[PDB]
């Protein structure tokens, strides 16, 4: 029983077949066909953290060939790997270039075993432009033995060559809509005791993402236990372990906000960054608070959305949280 | 096979040379008389510096072109030991010619010669100039170290005028009976740009193509120069005509990005009517757009924001 | 062993009749190779517009079927630099042919990734053995190509492909394979093509992996966008409406139920959005300036991630600040 | 075995021999290997311009099992490097090693090479790739159109290549004739940094056992004509390694321009086939002519 409880929610809810893949159908089911039409083509997986390519792509090799056969059709490289010009046109192009391994009786008879490699690139987006080129005639040349599938979050940084011989699939982000019922599974798994309508608040802080959302889930239950009163976990006890700022705090933001006072809206800055509270949470709630109230007209709401967007890529670069947000504040302030 | 007319063609005379007549003529005086110096040939792609550079060397050295000339370009080995070795040698043979001619190195494409050669040929230039002379080809003449260029006689050519052009052209059909029209020859001409390689290489295209060289023949196949749309584009005074240049010539012909600012670049360095501080903005904007491009981003929005940009600044 | 092939590769044309929306090029390399007076070709285009199979067609037609034996291919995968050039390329331009079968080709594929140096090394080689060999190179970005090598090639433009030569090569896929295609897919698939083949025949692929039963079923524009994942015209149509016409709480709910009926995501709405107001008549030309630069400045955030509600948000603020002017 | 190829044979010396032979075509590349009932041959090709096949025969192993039906013979591909690599560290103590066998199980199986000593067997197994598009057999001499053949004694050749290789040649020429009263004139003539050099082979029945000329045709012979073939030396040099164990050598140059040689060391057969350059330049030929007269 500990070995089994040696490991991270995440990793220990890993999807083992295409089958346990949730709200990725429009791919799934043409990669599900595959295994028996036997024409898998190239493959640009894109889409934005934590969707289930990575999972998805390892369900689908673990299904075409088993756990004997994968190690010799399969060639896996990411940003942990050294993936320069060199390597592309040597170890890349050998492996595409190998003879297709022959099966055993026993593969045969319990998987497709397709006559075809599959070389995974995840992470394809940190790989340089040259490299990708590198990359575009041995794709071509030896997709009779040899298949490619790209990972990528950001598709732009995929040069169009590539992205032109890959067939795209877009993975969606994972919502309380289309991720709920895998989630209330690995709750009722864990026999997590949970308030209605937690496990939904779980998924719209995650915000497209499902392992941050299991890793909250997981946290929440850890903190139960330790407390070991019986009691059910609370939407509250989430959004703290999350990092959402009380709603009392944003409050007294906007009035700090309205009072228009740059020394107040300072020194309530200051002393609020004491908190260590990111300031793109900050950020995202402003913007809910502010675009949804109906208080404001509609000059204010489209100066403020560009504001926001403004220092949402600022922060996005990588920038100094404290200055960015009370020039944010200032701005509004001055609305 | 029938070689193309680009090489079966090239003149074997400099008299069949034409285009930068001071310079030509220069050439013959030097080959009729013999005492040939150090020389620098610079210029602009498909102009003649090789014919020129070749034929000068054909004409002094006569029967003894095989024995008195060395030939090198970058396609060959080129490297501070070919100084050390081969050209060292080349110099230092004793070849008897008619007075007043001398040995030729001829260092095609000189430019992308490597420092270390570079500065191994100025021993050899000092100890061999009595009996051997050097003729440098390039584009560029300052890619030529300093010291080797205080030794040979400069000389740039001139873009090729559209009266020689059509000369030569007519003397290649003339020689090919090849049916035309004055609009054909005027229209290789304007897409030639001055470059006769690209004029010669178009016609022999039309040729096949048709037969008949027209206008509307001529831009089946060759295409009007991208650069002329983007100045078009960038001086247009209206912001949709400079988006409607844009999506209808540059776009939907299949030009890439990547080119569209590169060209657009290039040309805002060369506008003179526009003023210096309008100049400095719309490089500052292009600038901007190249560096989304190479992130990934080369959209056709991307271009049109910068066409914005760039009217903006005009405004 | 065809029909394991993707059909990207599966339907790469084999003779110069296959290649389709290159009329003026096709017809003055065929007429070129029959009168034998091929010169050096530089073949310039866009992704997958048919440079590689319209090359590797016309060595086929030179050579019959043994053109691998006087063929030298060159590409990215392959290391190319000046050694390579100075050694490799010049002995086999160098040598003669193998039964004295005319002249030797050299294809240059993607030589926009090689090296400046290598660039001006292979200018004498092309010049010096034009009688016995003649060099193609193919790219897709000439600034990368140095100003001789360009002065040297006779340059054809691959222009993306025209909707009637997609329209018959789709024809020619779908009485290979079994399957219908109704005219409104056939559009859409169009549409999204942007004068790529490849993107045609992957998409078509996974449509027909979408369908439950492919000897039956009719590939609709539904099917198109559910494997494409892509918005309906009628999505965009009706969140520019009501960014256009409703409130900012309005046009907020409006944008996030478009988007979460399906999982659209926010980049193809405003590359929709972008198309559709294209064709606006606009009365007021800050409000194109506005628009063009809001909305390049949107995408360019996106293409790094950051928030999606907050850059939903913006377009329609953008949207909406552009028009008041 | 069960195995569809084995074979097993006592001789160290024909494995490291005919390795040594194929370096000097790189020794980071590809190798074809084909199997047959009559034996096992290594091809090599270098820049579709030199080609390389040396064959081992039935005789040479002591057991040779072929048991493949379906297919008359089997091609595979390795990597020099890689089998270069193991016969190094595995052939260290030459000493020992008592048996060698070669076996393949057709497609998708790997090569398997195994050293058997005494009370110790190594087993190495060597991935294949796919064979290039490119054909072996497109570089190949035309029976019908020889236009000279020679017969020559190996260490005089070697010699010969020793010579140019180590005065820096850069090109070479194969000047033949024939005139009456058995006069055979067979000479190779180098461009190196030296100038224009010329080794001519003795008109004697030791070192140029025959030599004829047949116009282009293989079967008239005709007297006074010269026929000379230009090679580049990076090409030419690469039959040195195989002079120096040949016993006898054969050139046969074609109208085509090919020349193809065949070394004979029971026993390991090599054949080299090479192009000639495009044409002969006039400085070039005014010397050749001038050596030779
Ligand atoms: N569609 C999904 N179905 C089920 N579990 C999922 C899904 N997406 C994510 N998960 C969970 O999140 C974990 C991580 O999934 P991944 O497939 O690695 O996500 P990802 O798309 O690769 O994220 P990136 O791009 O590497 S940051 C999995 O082990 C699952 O526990
Ligand atoms: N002035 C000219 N008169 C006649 N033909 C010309 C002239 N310039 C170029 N050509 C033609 O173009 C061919 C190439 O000329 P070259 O002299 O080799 O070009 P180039 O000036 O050397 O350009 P670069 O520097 O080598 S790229 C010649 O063989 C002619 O057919
Ligand atoms: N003109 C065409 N006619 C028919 N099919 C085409 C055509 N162009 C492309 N295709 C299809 O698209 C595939 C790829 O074509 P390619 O010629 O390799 O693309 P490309 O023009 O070389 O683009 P790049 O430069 O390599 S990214 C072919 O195998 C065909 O299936
Ligand atoms: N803002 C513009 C309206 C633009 C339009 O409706 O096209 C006024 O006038
Ligand atoms: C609506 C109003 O601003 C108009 N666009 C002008 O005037
Ligand atoms: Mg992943
Ligand atoms: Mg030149
Ligand atoms: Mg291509």
């Amino acid at each position: 029983e500990q070995s089994l409880a040696q490991q991270p929610w995440v990793e220990k809810y890993r999807p083992k077949n295409l089958d346990e893949v949730t709200a990725q159908d429009h791919a799934v089911t043409v990669l599900k066909k595959t295994l028996k039409s036997a024409n898998l083509p190239h493959m640009l997986f894109y889409g934005p953290p934590g969707t289930g390519k990575t999972s998805t792509i390892l369900a689908l090799t673990k299904e075409l060939y088993g756990p004997d056969l994968m190690k010799s059709r399969i060639l896996e490289l990411n940003a942990s790997d050294e993936r320069g010009i060199s390597i592309v046109r040597e170890k890349v192009k050998n492996f595409a270039r190998l003879t297709v391994s022959k099966p055993s009786k026993h593969d045969l008879e319990n998987y497709p075993c397709p006559p075809y490699k599959i070389i995974i690139l995840d992470e394809a987006d940190s790989m340089t432009a040259d490299a990708q080129s590198a990359l575009r005639r041995t794709m071509e040349t030896y997709s009779g033995v040899t298949r490619f599938c790209l990972i990528c979050n950001y598709v732009t940084r995929i040069i169009d060559p590539l992205a032109s011989r890959c067939s795209k699939f877009r993975f969606k982000a994972l919502d309380a809509s289309n991720a709920i019922d895998r989630l209330r599974f690995i709750s009722e798994q864990e026999n997590v005791k949970c308030d209605d309508g937690v496990l939904e608040r779980i998924l719209d802080i995650s915000a497209g993402d499902l392992r941050r959302g299991i890793t909250l889930l997981q946290s929440a239950s850890k903190g139960a236990q330790y407390l070991g009163d019986g009691k059910n976990i609370t939407s509250t006890q989430v959004e703290e372990l999350a990092g959402v700022v009380p709603h009392d705090i944003l409050i007294e933001i906007v009035e700090k906000v309205k009072s228009g006072d740059f020394d107040e809206i300072k020194k309530y800055v200051n002393t609020f960054m004491k908190s260590g509270w990111s300031a793109a949470s900050v950020v995202n709630q402003l913007h809910e608070y502010y675009i949804t109230n109906d208080n404001f007209d509609t000059n204010f709401k489209n100066q403020i959305s560009w504001l926001l967007f403004t220092t949402d890529s600022r922060l996005n670069n990588g920038t100094n949280e404290h200055i960015q947000l009370l020039n944010l504040l200032v701005k509004i302030s001055q609305l | 096979l029938q070689l193309p007319w680009v090489e079966k063609y090239r003149p074997q005379v400099l008299s069949d040379i034409v285009g930068n007549k001071e310079t030509i003529d220069r050439l013959q005086q030097i080959a009729k008389d013999g005492n040939m110096p150090h020389m620098i040939i610079s210029g602009m792609p498909g102009i003649g510096k090789t014919t020129s550079v070749h034929c000068l060397a054909h004409e002094l050295l006569g029967r003894s072109y095989a024995d008195g000339v060395l030939e090198l370009n970058a396609s060959d080995d080129r490297g501070i030991d070919v100084v050390r070795n081969q050209i060292k040698h080349f110099a230092q043979k004793k070849l008897h010619l008619p007075p007043g001619k001398h040995k030729i190195v001829i260092l095609d494409e000189a430019d992308s010669m490597t420092a270390g050669a570079q500065q191994a040929l100025r021993r050899t230039m000092e100890l061999y100039s009595n009996s051997t002379r050097f003729a440098f080809a390039c584009n560029q003449s300052n890619k030529i170290i300093e010291p080797l260029q205080s030794r040979c006689a400069i000389l740039r050519y001139s873009k090729l005028s559209d009266e020689d052009v059509l000369k030569r052209l007519l003397q290649i059909i003339k020689l090919e009976d090849v049916k035309y029209t004055n609009d054909g020859l005027e229209a290789i001409i304007f897409t030639a740009e001055g470059d006769m390689r690209q004029a010669i290489n178009n016609l022999q295209s039309t040729v096949a193509g048709h037969g008949l060289v027209n206008a509307d023949n001529v831009f089946k196949i060759v295409d009007s120069p991208h650069p002329l749309i983007v100045k078009k584009m960038l001086l247009a005074s209206n912001l949709e005509d400079s988006i409607q240049i844009l999506r209808t010539d540059l776009w939907k012909k299949g030009y890439s990005s990547i080119d569209i600012v590169t060209t657009s670049f290039r040309v805002t360095k060369n506008l003179a009517q526009v003023k210096e501080s309008v100049r400095l903005e719309m490089i500052k904007e292009i600038g901007l757009t190249h560096m989304r491009i190479l992130e990934g981003v080369g959209t056709y929005l991307q271009l049109a924001s910068m066409l914005a940009k760039i009217h903006k600044l005009n405004n | 062993s065809k029909e394991n092939l993707p059909w990207v590769e599966k339907y790469r044309p084999e003779t110069l009749d296959e290649v389709y929306g290159q009329n003026e090029v096709i017809t003055t390399v065929r007429k070129f190779v029959d009168e034998g007076k091929l010169p050096h070709l530089l073949f310039y285009g866009p992704p997958g517009t048919g440079k590689t199979s319209t090359i590797v067609a016309l060595a086929r037609e030179i050579y019959g079927k043994n053109y691998s034996n006087m063929v030298l291919e060159l590409n990215a995968s392959d290391d190319r630099g000046i050694d390579v050039v100075r050694n490799q390329i010049k002995d086999f331009a160098s040598t003669r042919q193998i039964f004295s079968k005319g002249f030797k080709l050299i294809i240059l594929d993607e030589a926009d990734a090689m090296t400046n140096a290598a660039q001006n090394a292979l200018r004498r080689v092309i010049e010096r053995y034009t009688k016995n060999t003649r060099f193609c190179v193919l790219a897709n970005y000439a600034h990368k190509l140095t100003p001789a090598l360009l002065s040297r090639c006779t340059r054809f433009r691959f222009q993306p492909l025209p909707q009637e030569a997609i329209e018959r090569r789709i024809a020619n896929v779908l009485v290979h394979e079994k399957l219908k295609l109704s005219p409104n897919a056939e559009k859409a698939l169009i549409e999204l093509s942007n004068g790529d083949m490849r993107r045609v025949l992957n998409v078509l692929q996974s449509c027909k992996a979408t369908l439950d039963n492919p000897d039956e079923d009719e590939i609709s524009d539904d099917v198109i966008y559910e494997c494409c994942g892509a918005p309906r015209p009628s999505d965009l149509k009706a969140v520019l409406k009501s960014i256009l016409e409703d409130d900012w709480g309005t046009a907020h709910y409006t944008l996030n139920k478009v988007r979460s009926a399906k999982g659209l995501a926010l980049i193809d709405l405003i590359e929709g959005i972008v198309k559709i107001l294209e064709d606006y008549e606009l009365q007021n030309e800050e409000t194109r300036v506005h628009l063009l630069t809001k909305l390049a400045d949107i995408e360019y955030s996106i293409s790094k991630g950051g928030n999606d509600q907050i850059q939903g948000s913006a377009v329609i603020g953008a949207i909406k600040a552009s028009f008041e002017n | 075995l069960a195995n569809k190829f084995s074979a097993s044979t006592v001789h160290l010396e024909h494995i490291t021999t005919a390795l040594s032979c194929l370096t000097p075509f790189g020794s980071k590349d590809d190798v074809l290997i084909f199997i047959d009932a009559d034996g096992l041959s290594f091809v090599r090709e270098n820049n579709h311009v030199i080609k390389i096949q040396l064959l081992l025969s039935r005789e040479l192993f002591m057991s040779y099992s072929y048991r493949n039906e379906t297919e008359d013979h089997m091609k595979l591909c390795v990597k020099i490097n890689h089998i270069l690599d193991s016969v190094s560290v595995m052939n260290r103590n030459s000493d020992d090693i008592v048996e060698c066998t070669l076996s393949y199980d057709g497609h998708g199986s790997p090569f398997v090479l195994i050293f058997e000593d005494s009370f110790i067997s190594e087993r190495v197994e060597y991935s294949t790739y796919l064979i290039k598009d490119f054909d072996t057999n497109g570089l190949e001499l035309d029976r019908e159109r020889i236009s000279f053949e020679a017969i020559i004694k190996g260490e005089a050749l070697h010699s010969a290549l020793k010579d140019l290789k180590e005065i820096g040649c850069k090109e070479c020429y194969v000047y033949a004739k024939t005139e009456a009263n058995d006069e055979n004139v067979f000479a190779l003539i180098s461009k190196s940094q030296l100038g224009f050099s010329k080794i001519k082979l003795p008109s004697n029945r030791s070192i140029l056992e025959k030599l004829q000329v047949f116009d282009g045709d293989s079967t008239t012979v005709i007297d006074g004509f010269a026929v000379i073939g230009f090679f580049d030396f990076t090409s030419f040099d690469k039959i040195r390694k195989s002079t120096k164990i040949a016993s006898k050598v054969l050139f046969r140059m074609d109208v085509h321009g090919v020349l193809s040689v065949n070394i004979l060391s029971p026993g390991i057969v090599i054949e080299v086939c090479m192009l000639e350059k495009e044409s002969i330049d006039e400085a070039a030929q005014t010397e050749i002519e001038l050596l030779m007269e």
